């Protein structure tokens, strides 16, 4: 919704595109471990006027690729009243967790069997107890495939949801596929309409 | 030496006694070693002779074409049938006539299978089962045995080839088993016979 | 520059040893054998002050070029390896061929003079010890899906660090397909091979692209 | 950082000229107290070859070292110095005086000889661009196409120290691929001459520079044992080196034993190289642990080879990533307290090394680092292919909306208008 709020033409910047922006930049970093692109179709106005007036978004994502939790901190204390000004504080605070997430998940293409407290040294958590925490919150929201060993204090790293034999897949690629053919007879009307009407 | 004695007691220019002998030297190249492919299209020309069974191991040719793990018995029929020459046991443990017995026993065991275990393959042939995956393994260099061996499962398993269009080579192999219930239908009971061929396809 | 001047003495086969023993120096038994076979016959032509050592050679570089299938067979070597004295490299080139470790290794070292004692074949010899034990590992290997180092170490009679680098230079062979647990020291071969699963992703490509033709027009104005 | 594995016994001999300065420059970068004798030696070289501006540079940065050695423990020959540049001065007057002459004379061939010269003695002084004029006006003057190949060999010998690869790797090529290399013999039908080799060591320099090394390698593969000679780029020893260590750091496993074991061209330059040779021996063998120690052990001589300095810190990691993925490569379940055996480390900072490994390259594994033990993984291509075909759906499905509500916008041809 966001990225279509800024697909739209225009000549001159208005505030919803540029509040749509920062919050672009925002979910797509709480969703995706980096800021996703925008279409080449975007309006001039945005990489002109938007973006150098939304700095310190970018500069967050800046802060955010270096995968640094304490300096993404610093930088959310430093420009802490242009985002609570934006009326947009709390889900810079969920790029801050998604960003622990991140790194937590970061791990599972590496180890395999990690202490807690490696974790807790790596992850930059302070205690074996925050690590179990963020561990089986990520586990229960279906973030991460791993399991807690409480009695050697280790996580163990599965990652294998499936093997694609259930019929879920089934279903899964039924429902998938009937989006794509409700998408073509869409897609064959907007066609038709198009055929109509010719130039003369 | 099969083929040599064979067609050797197929031609009639020789003196008639001298045929049935280079015929019954056929059969001893028969058994003392176990079939090779043009080999057992030998033997089972040497099983369409009347003047084989005119010969003493017919029995021993018909279990060869039967396709049946030689026993003891037969074995210690045909054993009292060799010349002490064709007797020996050069230091191979049992002798080439018996190797090639045990190379028989697993080549039926091989005809009738899909999988078996190194333990089921070697009290099936009464022989120890490394021993079993030893001798299957070497008869897998020979060739003559075709699968795939896991040792760590223990399973020599044949090429099991059976599958789903396997399956439909049967759906084709039923409409032939329906003419084959139409077979049952004219064969399994005589009173079946009358009523069946009245009910199943005349009604 | 023998090309430039041909007369024809009986000293032929000695420089024709030479080409060989540079492939001696060289350790490129290919052009060796074809050195050793020709000087061996212009040995015949002569007579024999090395002519059996030009055999030995000879049979030296026909384990070396790897090819057995004619070792005397020429005309004449079949008669001449019945010299008792050569005939052991009869047994060389047979337990080679054959691939009798055990009797391939007690012909050498029961006749350390009569085989050992040349440099050429103490030295090649563990490269040729490679060879069979390769080849026998080839002849082990076709059946298994599966197997265990230790079972291979025993089975070959070698050490099991020796197996392990004998089995990655199996892997340069590219002739191993499968993976290894060193920790567990197992071998798993890619036994059922299957170069079927590829299709199915490839069509989804090829469509891929066409969504991406289609795609880039339409959604362009 | 100083390394004392050097042998400038051997470059005194084997060489002179400029890397004789330039190698004690990175004595002056980082390897210090090697410096000052070596130093006098080549100011007492150039002493010789008319070098005067240079010489008070050595001169000047030897009272720089001598001002250093008001702590540790220069010549300036002036009436030498007047009298050889007034010398040179009018000799270059001669020998324009004796260009009249010669174009007086009207022979291309002593003309042309005579640029050459010239550009040597710009060489003898340091002026780059004379010697580029003179040898530019040497360029399309020459007779046969063998003077032009020594023309080229010449700006070459300046193009050691231009470096300046977009055209003068146009000399180099024009030394390389243009004069039809000896008129089709070869340098004469099996070459003893020092053209080729040149031309490796050309090669190996530009992309050292231009940084594409597997083709510097492929250069560097057929050099001739024949020749061996030159005073500043070319000892045996040292370009045997260079080709072999691009190549072990450059080429893969099939030509790794098809193309450097098999190499006859290169077979003595490596009977020159004992350790290299060893490294070879245990690499092939995958005897990573003393293969790797005696890498690292020349790794420092190697950054005391000055042109090689950067890019040995980049190729050694090649090399000890080939060594990692020899090892990762045969297994199912590889222990890594085995491989920190095999490699000399521990297990938790070779698990970093493997992850930096993990984040693009060869290891497909889980490691249980409950047990810290790797596990090498055959990633499924049918799971691969199936999740990134319906990964595609999903995206597809993103991008129906996507055209979906654009198209019902914009197929209108409506937007966000100028009011």
């Amino acid at each position: 919704f966001y990225e279509q709020a800024i697909t739209t033409p225009a000549m001159a910047v208005s505030h919803i595109m540029l509040e749509s922006y920062k919050k672009y930049i925002l979910v797509s970093l709480i969703l995706l471990g980096k800021v996703q692109q925008l279409p080449k179709y975007t309006s001039q106005i945005v990489g002109r006027f938007i973006k150098p007036l939304s700095n310190a978004y970018h500069e967050l994502a800046q802060v955010y690729s270096t995968n640094n939790p304490s300096e993404l901190r610093n930088l959310v204390n430093k420009h802490s009243e242009t985002f609570t000004r934006d009326n947009n504080m709390g889900l810079v605070k969920q790029c801050l967790s998604s960003l622990y997430k991140k790194n937590i998940q970061r791990l599972t293409k590496t180890f395999l069997t990690l202490s807690l407290q490696d974790m807790a040294s790596r992850v930059q958590l302070s205690g074996p107890q925050e690590a179990e925490k963020y561990v089986l919150h990520m586990i229960e929201d279906g973030e991460i495939f791993a399991s807690i060993n409480q009695k050697d204090g280790m996580v163990s790293f599965h990652d294998n949801p499936e093997k694609y034999n259930n019929p879920a897949m089934l279903h899964n690629i039924d429902q998938e596929m009937l989006k794509c053919i409700e998408l073509d007879e869409r897609l064959k009307a907007m066609d038709q309409e198009i055929t109509v009407n010719p130039q003369f | 030496a099969a083929q040599r004695y064979n067609e050797l007691s197929y031609k009639t220019i020789v003196h008639e006694s001298e045929r049935l002998e280079a015929l019954k030297h056929a059969l001893h190249c028969t058994i003392l070693a176990s079939a090779g492919q043009q080999r057992s299209r030998m033997l089972a020309t040497l099983f369409k002779d009347e003047r084989c069974q005119q010969l003493a191991a017919y029995g021993i040719l018909e279990k060869m074409y039967l396709d049946r793990i030689i026993r003891g018995n037969q074995l210690q029929e045909f054993a009292a049938m060799l010349m002490p020459h064709q007797k020996a046991t050069t230091a191979d443990g049992s002798s080439i006539l018996d190797r090639a017995v045990i190379e028989h026993n697993l080549l039926s065991a091989s005809k009738l299978y899909n999988n078996i275990t190194f333990e089921e393959l070697g009290a099936l042939l009464e022989i120890p089962a490394a021993k079993a995956e030893k001798i299957a393994s070497q008869m897998i260099t020979e060739g003559r045995m075709n699968g795939f061996i896991d040792q760590i499962d223990g399973i020599v398993h044949f090429e099991t080839r059976e599958a789903l269009p396997t399956w439909d080579k049967q759906i084709q192999s039923l409409c032939f088993q329906v003419n084959n219930l139409l077979e049952k239908i004219s064969q399994t009971a005589p009173e079946w016979t009358a009523q069946a061929m009245e009910a199943q396809m005349a009604q | 520059h023998i090309k430039s001047a041909i007369p024809h003495p009986l000293i032929m086969g000695v420089i024709r040893e030479c080409g060989g023993k540079m492939h001696l120096r060289e350790g490129e038994f290919e052009k060796a054998h074809t050195d050793f076979f020709e000087a061996f016959k212009n040995y015949d032509e002569s007579g024999s002050p090395r002519r059996t050592t030009c055999l030995k050679y000879l049979v030296l570089a026909n384990m070396l070029m790897k090819s057995g299938i004619n070792p005397f067979d020429s005309q004449e070597a079949k008669p001449y390896k019945n010299d008792p004295e050569i005939l052991a490299m009869t047994n060389l080139v047979s337990a080679y061929q054959n691939n009798d470790i055990t009797e391939f290794e007690k012909i050498l070292k029961t006749n350390h003079s009569n085989i050992m004692d040349d440099p050429f074949i103490r030295e090649h010899i563990e490269e040729l010890l490679r060879n069979i034990r390769t080849q026998v590992l080839i002849k082990l290997i076709k059946p298994y899906t599966r197997i265990h180092i230790p079972f291979i170490s025993k089975e070959l009679n070698i050490d099991v660090a020796d197996v392990e680098s004998l089995l990655v230079q199996c892997i340069l062979d590219n002739t191993i397909h499968g993976r290894i647990d060193q920790v567990n020291q197992l071998l798993e071969l890619d036994h059922q091979k299957r170069g079927g699963a590829r299709y199915t992703a490839l069509d989804k490509w090829t469509n891929q692209l066409n969504s991406l033709n289609q795609a880039v027009v339409s959604k362009l104005a | 950082v100083e390394n004392p594995s050097l042998d400038l016994e051997q470059y005194a001999a084997s060489y002179s000229g400029l890397m004789r300065i330039e190698r004690l420059q990175f004595i002056a970068d980082h390897c210090p107290t090697l410096r000052v004798e070596a130093l006098k030696m080549a100011l007492s070289f150039v002493q010789r070859t008319f070098n005067v501006d240079m010489y008070e540079e050595i001169h000047r940065k030897l009272s720089e070292a001598t001002r250093e050695l008001q702590n540790a423990p220069p010549a300036l020959d002036t009436a030498w110095v007047e009298a050889t540049r007034k010398k040179a001065l009018l000799k270059l007057e001669k020998l324009d005086t004796d260009l009249k002459n010669y174009k007086g004379n009207s022979i291309k061939e002593s003309i042309r000889r005579g640029h050459d010269d010239l550009g040597d003695h710009y060489l003898d002084c340091g002026d780059l661009s004379n010697a580029l004029k003179c040898y530019s006006r040497a360029r399309d003057y020459c007779t046969s196409a063998k003077h032009v190949i020594n023309m080229c060999l010449n700006v070459i010998k300046v193009s050691v120290y231009l470096q300046n690869w977009s055209h003068v790797l146009s000399y180099v090529s024009k030394a390389e691929s243009t004069p039809e290399i000896a008129e089709q013999r070869g340098e004469r039908d099996s070459q003893t001459q020092a053209i080729l080799t040149k031309l490796k060591c050309a090669a190996g320099l530009a992309e050292l520079a231009a940084r594409k090394y597997k083709q510097a390698a492929k250069c560097l593969l057929l050099a001739s044992f024949d020749h061996c000679d030159f005073p500043e780029l070319l000892s045996p020893s040292n370009v045997a080196i260079y080709g072999g260590l691009c190549a072990l750091a450059t080429f893969d496993r099939q030509e790794l034993q098809r193309n450097v074991i098999s190499s006859s061209s290169f077979k003595l330059f490596l009977e020159l190289e004992p350790q290299v040779r060893d490294i070879i021996f245990k690499f092939y063998e995958s005897k990573y642990a003393s293969c790797l120690k005696m890498l690292d052990e020349m790794k420092d001589n190697l950054l005391l080879d000055m042109y090689l300095a950067p890019h040995v810190r980049t190729l050694y990691t090649q090399i000890r990533n080939r060594a990692l993925i020899q090892y990762f490569s045969p297994y199912v379940s590889a222990d890594m307290h085995r491989m920190a055996a095999a490699f000399n480390t521990t297990v938790a900072a070779l698990e970093d090394e493997l992850t930096q490994l993990i984040l693009e390259g060869l290891i497909s594994a889980r490691v249980d680092s409950h047990s810290k033990i790797l596990y090498a993984r055959d990633v499924d291509q049918r799971s691969t292919t199936f999740e990134k075909s319906l990964l595609m759906g999903k995206e597809f499905q993103r991008r129906a909306k996507a055209m979906m509500l654009r198209a019902a916008v914009l197929r209108n041809q409506i937007h966000v208008k100028s009011p």
